[PDB]
């Protein structure tokens, strides 16, 4: 009941930049919103309450306002310390409590391309019984990605994990590894393993495959 | 199926501008993101720009930052390049495409036919 | 000198039951109501329960109804939540929060203090350590550029592995990725590093993990193949 | 004929309109100043634009009369006598600014209340600017020679003389249409659209507000199971909280008792039990009808107030601009379409002198109409009378 929804998801501002958040509602509620700002590892802070509001101790950059039943959150100046999640609030009541989706701010920067490699699996892992193979994609900006494992020419969709890092401080890029695993007697069966790479900075999707 | 070509070009000299517009038909633009490129001769295809959907940003990469800027209009359907102080080794076919993803992925099947813009 | 304290987190089987804390110092429970609030891991953030001890009035979320009892203590000055019948999806970090009554302003202020946090895990399968292997790559791979090696690490039940290279010599140049759920349990990782460097003397690059809870300690190395 | 009748209607006109000013003016200052319900915003200007017209009524017509029925300027024997040629028309550019600036300044404040010190700076800098603007003409009149009945004799009228008056005499038919017809009857326009938006939209919100109260009322009272009652007092719920905000800073302790019942029937429905939920949801009709008719009456009767202020306030500028018109419609005709042959010759050479005598008369009139209408269209002052 009272849905709220988050419309920017995911924004690249660099520092003297200006920021706006919007917010809606489904009913009516009067002037109660809340804006929230969390950082990684940490409870959620208030900043603006009633809709256009300061809470003792915020910078006087942030600021709120409200029309109709659409809510809105600028930011003029971006220093540092602005850069984590920003969440939403509506309180008309106490058992009648709801969240948005949150939206996150992050750094901007120029545009680079993956660098890819692949690992074979080791005598130990497939002494054992298991086998896995490993892609990682090094230093590209922005996040988005896809990676395609091709078993003998074949697609395969199963068995694969994709890991993320957070933006780094050195040049805020990005890092991704895809793992895949199987049994012993399908790391034989098959012949060619193959990973490809797609990102927006790339012309042609990139290759590199082994076999055995 | 989408026939596009970007037009302007011909000739420039230092410290000049153009303005570079593959604006296409039968495909609304307001659903994908336009990007652009450069052929140096005898080097790959490398990149320059990116502009997404409409209120969510444009990229460039770091030959180019600072001096070109791309604009896009949904309702004209046309995106622009609008770029100054040419150097000498701009000389190169630029061409355009047009992404088949709406997550901002990887995918740049349809491409441009090809645009000249030489220096001296 | 508002303050709140949590307390009660840990591990549990599946179909379980747990007993949390919140304390509360420099003001009144008689005054100010209680809600607790769920953050699911890498997820938004979601309403649970509320407790007023003045009215005696308490209020359940949807999810959770049937299975959550919440109570108060004036005199110690405390607030109790008491979960039954846990489930999978209920891993979440929990938050207190504290809010006013209607008449004027502490009702407009909203949540405006929280506590720090208690983490609840449900989990199924028992500690054990964790499998070291190598990832190296072949002289082709090189090719001039820069080669990447890697450790491999699976099949663990901590929360928190630690990867060390070269005892901090190698601090500048690699990577440690979030841990993932891996299949039926149990948690996979991998560290990598770039070393653009590619001398045989140098190219002993160890890597050492520690499990803390289980109490191991593997140090594995990566030959160059 | 023309010119015989024309001098007798003048005079006639004149030694009319002389006494109905000041009487007018005298009534109306006298009521201003001494009536202690008449004082309020408004009434201070008018008073002014009153003492303005009386300050030009005083003397200015019998002098005129004078040059009707003697054809040479009193005081020609001494020396001074000439500045009163200058004075004639210092005045009644002054006037003017008066009036003009001031039916701007109704249109300024009116629209303010709908969406003392700050007055009387208001009152000195509009008169200060008017006076200070008509200058000017004071200095371009000056005396001319002529020979009649065997003497130099003396008719004032304007005369070239320091670059200054030539640049003056240049524009001043031009700078006279943009400033005193042009300005005004685009500001108070705007204004006007603007004050009647923000009315509409006070009426819309106010009634809106009350009418979701009552028909949820109606709602909960013929209820069946919990998530009607709960969906009806949620809205019960931002609906009083919004109109809270109206408040003036009583009346905020009724609604604050109103969303206080509202919420123990929430936490009754809540409990489970719908029947408590009405019962709770009874009382909500006592503290209705106690504490928030009476200020919803008010509030009408109030922003009935302030449209009936402004009834009168822009009748005022609807006469003046009917009133000032002509005088400038055929001025023009004669500057842009004059009669060098365009058309019917001896008859529109003196139809256009003609009509600007009519301007004339009709712009000194103004000058004395302006408080019959207050009494009879305001009908407020009719009470004082
Ligand atoms: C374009 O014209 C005007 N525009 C405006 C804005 C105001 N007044 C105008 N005309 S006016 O002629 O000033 C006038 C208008 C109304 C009543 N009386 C007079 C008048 C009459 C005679 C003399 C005079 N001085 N010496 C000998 O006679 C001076 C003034």
């Amino acid at each position: 009941d009272i849905q709220m929804t988050q419309s920017p998801s995911s924004l690249s501002a660099s520092v003297g930049d200006r920021v706006t958040i919007t917010c809606r509602a489904s009913q009516s509620v009067s002037s109660a919103v809340a804006w929230y700002q969390q950082k990684p590892g940490k409870a959620p802070k208030l900043l603006i309450y009633s809709a256009s509001s300061l809470y003792s101790g915020v910078p006087s950059r942030f600021s709120g306002s409200r029309s109709g039943t659409d809510f809105t959150l600028t930011i003029s100046s971006l220093q540092p310390e602005d850069f984590a999640t920003y969440y939403c609030q509506q309180y008309l009541y106490y058992s009648l409590v709801t969240f948005g989706q949150g939206t996150k701010v992050e750094i901007k920067r120029t545009v680079a391309a993956p660098s890819v490699f692949i690992f074979p699996p080791s005598d130990s892992q497939l002494k054992s019984g298991t086998a896995s193979v490993v892609c990682l994609l090094n230093n590209f900006y922005p996040r988005e990605a896809k990676v395609q494992w091709k078993v003998d020419n074949a697609l395969q969709s199963g068995n694969s994990q994709e890991s993320v890092t957070e933006q780094d401080s050195k040049d805020s890029t990005y890092s991704l590894s895809s793992t895949l695993t199987l049994s012993k007697a399908d790391y034989e069966k098959h012949k060619v393993y193959a990973c490809e790479v797609t990102h927006q900075g790339l012309s042609s999707p990139v290759t590199k495959s082994f076999n055995r | 199926q989408v026939q596009l070509q970007e037009s302007g070009g011909g000739l420039v000299q230092p410290g000049g501008s153009l303005r570079l517009s593959c604006a296409a038909s039968g495909r609304t633009i307001s659903r994908y993101a336009m990007s652009w490129f450069r052929q140096a001769p005898g080097k790959e295809r490398e990149f320059v720009a990116v502009a997404r959907r409409s209120g969510d940003g444009a990229f460039y990469a770091d030959s180019v930052q600072g001096r070109f800027t791309v604009s896009r209009d949904d309702a004209k359907n046309t995106v622009y390049l609008q770029m100054n102080s040419l150097k000498p080794e701009d000389t190169a076919v630029y061409y355009c495409a047009i992404d088949s993803d709406t997550f901002y992925s990887g995918s740049y099947d349809y491409w441009g036919q090809g645009t000249q813009v030489t220096v001296s | 000198e508002v303050q709140l304290v949590e307390s009660g987190g840990g591990l549990v089987q599946p179909g379980g039951s747990l007993r949390l804390s919140c304390a509360a110092s420099g003001f009144n429970v008689v005054d100010f109501s209680l809600h607790w609030v769920r953050q699911a891991p890498g997820k938004g953030l979601e309403w649970v329960a509320y407790i007023s001890s003045s009215s005696g009035s308490t209020s359940y979320a949807d999810s959770v109804k049937g299975r959550f009892t919440i109570s108060a203590d004036t005199s110690k000055n405390t607030a109790y939540l008491q979960m039954n019948s846990l489930r999978a999806e209920d891993t979440a970090v929990y938050y207190c929060a504290r809010w006013g009554y209607w008449p004027g302003e502490p009702w407009w202020k909203a949540f405006d203090y929280w506590g720090q946090g208690t983490l609840v895990t449900v989990s199924s399968a028992s500690t054990k350590g964790p499998s070291v292997f190598p990832l190296a790559p072949s002289s082709k791979s090189t090719s001039g550029g820069t080669a990447a090696l890697g450790c491999l690490v699976k099949d663990y039940f901590p929360e928190p592995v630690t990867v060390s290279w070269n005892s901090g010599a190698l601090t500048s140049g690699v990577h440690t990725f979030p841990a993932v759920l891996q299949s039926s349990g149990l948690y996979s990782l991998s560290s990598v590093v770039t070393v653009p460097s590619s001398s045989l003397g140098t190219q002993t690059y160890i890597c050492n993990v520690n499990h803390k809870p289980s109490n191991t300690k593997v140090d594995k190395k990566v030959e160059p193949k | 004929k023309i010119t015989s009748a024309f001098k007798y209607i003048n005079t006639v006109i004149s030694c009319t309109i002389f006494i109905v000013g000041m009487v007018g003016n005298a009534t109306l200052l006298r009521i201003i100043y001494q009536n202690k319900c008449m004082r309020n915003g408004p009434n201070a200007l008018i008073a002014s634009l009153a003492l303005g017209d009386l300050i030009y009524v005083v003397i200015d017509l019998p002098i005129n009369v004078f040059k009707l029925l003697a054809g040479r300027w009193p005081f020609d024997h001494n020396d001074f006598g000439v500045f009163l040629c200058k004075l004639f028309p210092f005045l009644q550019k002054s006037s003017v600014g008066i009036t003009v600036l001031n039916l701007c300044a109704l249109s300024v404040d009116r629209y303010r209340a709908v969406a003392p010190l700050v007055t009387a700076i208001e009152i000195v800098s509009i008169w200060i600017l008017s006076f200070i603007l008509a200058i000017p003409e004071a200095i371009g009149f000056v005396m001319v020679p002529f020979e009649y009945r065997g003497e130099q004799h003396k008719t004032c009228m304007l005369n070239a003389t320091s670059k200054f008056m030539e640049f003056y005499q240049d524009v001043k038919d031009w700078w006279l249409f943009g400033f005193y017809f042009c300005m005004p009857l685009v500001c108070t326009a705007i204004f006007y659209t603007l004050m009647t938006c923000e009315a509409r939209r006070q009426l819309a919100d106010l009634e809106d507000n009350w009418e979701t109260l009552n028909d949820n009322l109606k709602v909960i009272e013929k209820a069946d199971n919990a998530a009607q009652v709960k969906d009806a007092l949620t809205k019960m719920r931002a609906a009083a909280l919004d109109a809270q905000k109206a408040t003036p800073p009583d009346f905020r302790h009724g609604f604050d008792i109103l969303v206080g019942q509202i919420d123990d029937a929430l936490k009754l429905a809540n409990e489970g039990k719908v029947k408590e939920a009405q019962a709770a949801a009874e009382q909500l009709k006592t503290t209705r009808n106690a504490y928030i008719q009476k200020y919803l009456e008010r509030a009408r009767s109030t922003l009935k107030q302030r449209r009936e202020v402004a009834k009168t306030v822009f009748c005022l500028v609807v006469i003046f601009a009917l009133c000032w018109f002509p005088l400038h419609l055929s001025r023009i005709l004669k500057k842009t379409v004059y009669n060098e042959m365009d058309k019917n010759r001896c008859e529109l050479l003196s139809f256009l002198l003609l009509m600007d005598y009519i301007g004339i008369n009709l712009a000194t009139m103004n000058s004395c109409i302006n408080p019959i209408a207050l009494y009879f269209v305001s009908k407020k002052f009719k009470n004082c009378f």
